[PDB]
RNA sequence: ACGAUAGUUACCUGGUUGAUUCUGCUAGUCAUAUGCUUGUCUCAAAUGACAAUAAAUACUGAUACAGGGCUCUUUCGGGUCUUGUAAUUGGAAUGAGUACAAUUUAAAUCCCUUAACGAGGAACAAUUGGAGGGCAAGUCUGGUGCCAGCAGCCGCGGUAAUUCCAGCUCCAAUAGCGUAUAUU
């Protein structure tokens, strides 16, 4: 779904999923970091 | 929190049927109602995974 | 894909559409975090 | 430019009906003209004397989004010669003329114009080309020509209306064979001016799947128009025809 | 600690 | 890890132990 | 070493003064004696040209060296209080 | 015949306001022929046509190509007011304001075209 | 990260700023204002603190003019963007108005003192121009394109 | 009423293994030292790169000529169309600086007014890191001949001689940045 549209921000916590989505460009990655949330690849923040 | 929709007649799909199709299925039904008690066919009609 | 400028997405604007993963959801409600409040927190942006 | 009278050749294109005229410095898109030797809108046309009667017509992609999508290279537009083709948005019938030339003297086009004067142009082109029948009424109310449109196979749609998804939903529900093929044109500025157009596209797609389609191809017809997306889908099934 | 490291630098 | 356990302390069966420091840590967060 | 980030030391002997390959690290190595602990160690200079400037019994500042001879942990940074890299770019002269 | 007529309540004034904005931002073509050529080239963001014009067939033939291109066209009841709102010293019956990729006038066009889209 | 770098590079290209230092300045200010917007959403409706702070802030933001006057909602104040902020930047208004042929052209004009806002000359091209002040952007009377003396090179070839 | 008069109306199938396919392969410290670089304006911890504020090192054409220019999943393969040049010319704008004066002030300086000068690169002289490519009548080392490796200001001559990749390429930051250690 992310490949088809390329409009979302994915929130996961598996590093293998993270590798998978990091393979494709232009998608931001959300993961909680046990204190709060943590965004990876969005530039506007 | 689901309302699941199940069929009765565990295999007998809905749809209008062509003549031989329903003759076949009624044929198999009454065929069971004769031979349901043989051990072989009985076990593979009572075998259901739980 | 359209609006894709060299590994940068120019179309991602608030209201941000985010996707929820299972393990994400699990560990977040383990961490007792209000999902939408914490999302609007980290983003500072309106989310669906 | 591609000035008149140049010698070019024509070869088949991979969709049936459409041909490609290539020559010199110019390659361009064309279709067999049914009514030979008579322009539609001052379009350019190509003669050929075969060992007389046969003449083709070029399309402008800048004029018709159908053309632009084909140049972008959609997979398949479902409208083979012989296929009954519903149109939506008979904007004076230019692209409708082109699609009529595709579906040929054995096919059929049923067209919808809502404005009257555009309809005058439309029925004029219908009076010329016999395989297109016009329908001038409101496309939002397919009850208005449910007596007039039989079961068609491909719905083209290019209206600029904000309720576009529910429009095509009802017209599809009344006029499409199981295994329906449709193309639809998306002007993101018309649907939702504020939003990023790719997400606009996505929302359109999800409304269509909500109205029981299955999308199978989608592209921005970019170098011919800004912020429009051609979407190709199927009604009610997965593979195309049946 | 920073004072200790600074002093070692001195 | 089980998701149902609250994080203020540890749980043995239906019993939740909360040390005096954690309730005083809540006494810090309220102020 | 110690707790400091740098160390001052004394050039014993540019061991590897009989070298065949120019940019080999046993060319670029030099034994120094860090002063405060009086200890002999060896360090690398980043470049053979700078090795030409460095001579014996000059006070040497050196630090950590982190990224054919892995294990030398230090790298010389300043000699006689002057920046080796500035000598190497020919910015300053070396006080003797 | 001019059934997409604009109404009184400040709608018309918003039109003239954005018209003057476009005349300043130089994103405006003016007069029937230039409006025609802009919509022929499809560049027009929106098109506004007078209604008090001596016989109206000009601003009736323009909505033909507006219905072809499917561009929002709208009827305004004072061509002299169009001339004043453009800053002409001459009364204009046909105006066409085009779109650019970078402006907030563009957002004004989006709002105005949504309003006329609800209108017609 | 390539998204960060491509993003900032795209921004300086479409608005020829000087550096990522200027970019991150605009970004840190966006972060403050969207953070205040978020805490105002953390308050609830008909809370008078939220009402007063919200109307005051949206008034500030449409008064500088970066918000469109059509929408007045804190959701859109939170949906604001740096493209609008650098559109608000002075030099970009000059290039949009057309006093210069390019964005770098306009920045050079603001450096060597040809354009004025209303009364006064401004040397800095990153001046916050308000909606009320966007009109009175014109050449200096001392500028040769405004009048006065013909200019240095004009003088030297006229000599 | 037709319906199991002893529910045995039970149980009679709990599920190895293997193959294939699709994924997977560090950054902050008001933290100390130190290095490198510093044209303008305000500002100031102890004059000032300790910070902080704003931003120069240039803008726009024309003409000529060349045909490649880029990209990338899948690479002796694909995908996309105007791009360049140490090319030839034309235009303008000038702020640092130079500075008559006037003014400020206990006297000065600074600020604000101010006549006049003040761009063609070989200059009015941007920096700091990182990665890479090209090389000899040169050197060094290894060996079942020409290969390979590291390397290379050193070459036959020649210092008023040379005019060389003629200023090689690319990434980052940019008037600030690097490195060490502690780290977090």
């Amino acid at each position: 779904r992310v490949q088809k549209h390329r409009i979302y921000i994915v929130a996961t916590n598996d590093r293998d999923l993270k590798r998978r989505i990091r393979k494709i460009p232009g998608v931001p990655i959300m993961s909680v970091q046990k204190g709060k949330y943590a965004i990876e690849r969005l530039p506007g923040a | 929190g689901n309302v699941r929709l199940w069929r009765a007649n565990a295999s007998e799909r809905s749809g209008v049927k062509a003549t031989r199709q329903r003759q076949a299925l009624e044929y198999n039904n009454a065929l069971l109602d004769r031979y349901g008690h043989l051990p072989e066919i009985r076990r593979i009609r009572r075998h259901r995974h739980l | 894909p359209s609006s894709m400028f060299f590994e940068h997405n120019e179309a991602l604007v608030p209201p941000y559409n985010v996707l929820v993963d299972t393990n994400f959801l699990s560990r977040t409600v383990g961490a007792k975090l209000p999902l939408l409040e914490s999302a609007m927190d980290c983003l500072y942006a309106s989310v669906n | 430019g591609a000035k008149a009278g140049k010698k070019v050749i024509v070869e088949p294109h991979r969709h049936k009906g459409v041909f490609v005229a290539r020559g010199g410095k110019e390659d361009l898109l064309c279709t067999a003209n049914l009514v030979p030797g008579e322009s539609v809108y001052g379009e350019k046309r190509i003669s050929v004397e075969t060992p007389t009667k046969t003449e083709y017509r070029i399309w402008n992609p800048f004029r018709s989004k159908l053309a632009a999508g084909i140049l972008g290279g959609l997979e398949t537009i479902y409208m083979k010669p012989g296929s009954k083709v519903l149109y939506l948005g008979a904007a004076s019938g230019t692209s409708v003329s082109h699609v009529a030339d595709i579906v040929g003297p054995t096919g059929a086009v049923y067209a919808v114009e809502f404005s009257h004067r555009s309809g005058r142009d439309l029925i004029n082109m219908a009076t010329r080309r016999t395989n297109v029948i016009p329908i001038v009424e409101d496309a939002r109310k397919p009850m208005a020509y449910r007596m007039l449109v039989p079961m068609v196979d491909v719905i083209f749609a290019d209206v600029a209306q904000p309720d576009q998804a529910r429009i095509v939903g009802i017209n599809a529900r009344l006029f499409l064979k199981q295994g329906g093929g449709l193309l639809i044109s998306i002007k993101a500025s018309c649907i939702d001016s504020t939003a990023p157009p790719e997400q606009v596209f996505a929302s359109e797609v999800q409304k269509l799947r909500e109205d029981k389609f299955f999308p199978k191809e989608q592209l921005t017809l970019e170098p011919y128009e800004r912020d429009h997306a051609m979407v190709s889908c199927v009604y009610l099934q997965k593979e195309f025809e049946g | 600690a920073r004072q200790a490291a600074r002093s070692h630098d001195i | 890890r089980p998701v149902d356990l609250p994080a203020v302390g540890r749980m043995r069966g239906a019993e939740l132990r909360i040390s005096a420091k954690e309730a005083a840590a809540i006494a810090r967060e309220v102020r | 070493f110690g707790g400091s980030s740098h160390a001052k030391g004394i050039v014993l002997e540019k061991v590897g003064v009989e070298a065949k390959q120019p940019n080999s690290a046993i060319r670029k190595c030099v034994r120094v004696q860090l002063i405060k602990n009086g200890k002999k160690v060896t360090a690398f200079v980043p470049n053979d040209g700078c090795l030409n400037f460095v001579d014996e019994n000059d006070e040497v500042l050196l630090a950590g060296f982190g990224r054919d001879i892995p294990g030398v942990r230090f790298k010389v940074v300043k000699v006689s209080g002057v920046g080796l890299l500035a000598l190497w770019k020919e910015k300053k002269e070396k006080p003797r | 015949a001019a059934w997409p007529k604009a109404e009184d309540p400040a709608l018309v004034q918003e039109l003239l306001d954005c018209v003057q904005q476009a005349s300043h931002y130089r994103q405006l073509k003016k007069g029937a022929n230039e409006t025609t050529k802009s919509v022929n080239r499809g560049t027009s963001e929106l098109v506004i046509l007078a209604a008090d014009t001596q016989p109206l067939s000009i601003v009736l033939h323009i909505p033909l190509i507006c219905e072809e291109k499917n561009v929002p066209y709208v009827y305004v009841p004072s061509k002299v007011a169009l001339g004043r709102a453009c800053g002409v010293s001459r009364a204009v019956i046909a105006v066409s304001l085009t779109s650019n990729e970078a402006s907030d006038l563009n957002s004004k066009i989006r709002a105005l075209r949504d309003k006329v889209e609800r209108l017609a | 990260e390539a998204a960060r770098l491509d993003s900032e590079l795209k921004l300086v290209g479409e608005y020829g700023l000087r550096n990522k230092r200027e970019v991150w300045r605009v970004l840190l200010t966006l972060s403050k204002i969207r953070r205040a917007a978020r805490i105002l959403l953390t308050l609830d409706e008909k809370d008078p603190k939220r009402l007063f702070e919200g109307n005051a802030l949206i008034r500030r933001l449409v008064r500088i003019g970066v918000l469109d006057e059509s929408r007045m909602k804190l959701d859109y104040v939170l949906a604001l963007k740096a493209e609008d902020f650098l559109e608000r930047r002075l030099q970009t208004l000059v290039y949009k108005l057309g006093l210069a042929k390019s964005i770098h052209h306009a920045r050079v004009l603001i450096r060597q003192r040809h354009i004025r806002v209303g009364k006064q000359i401004v040397n800095v091209p990153s001046f916050m121009v308000r909606l009320d002040s966007q009109k009175h952007i014109d050449f200096a009377l001392t500028s040769p394109f405004g009048g006065g003396r013909p200019g240095r090179v004009r003088r030297k070839k006229a000599k």
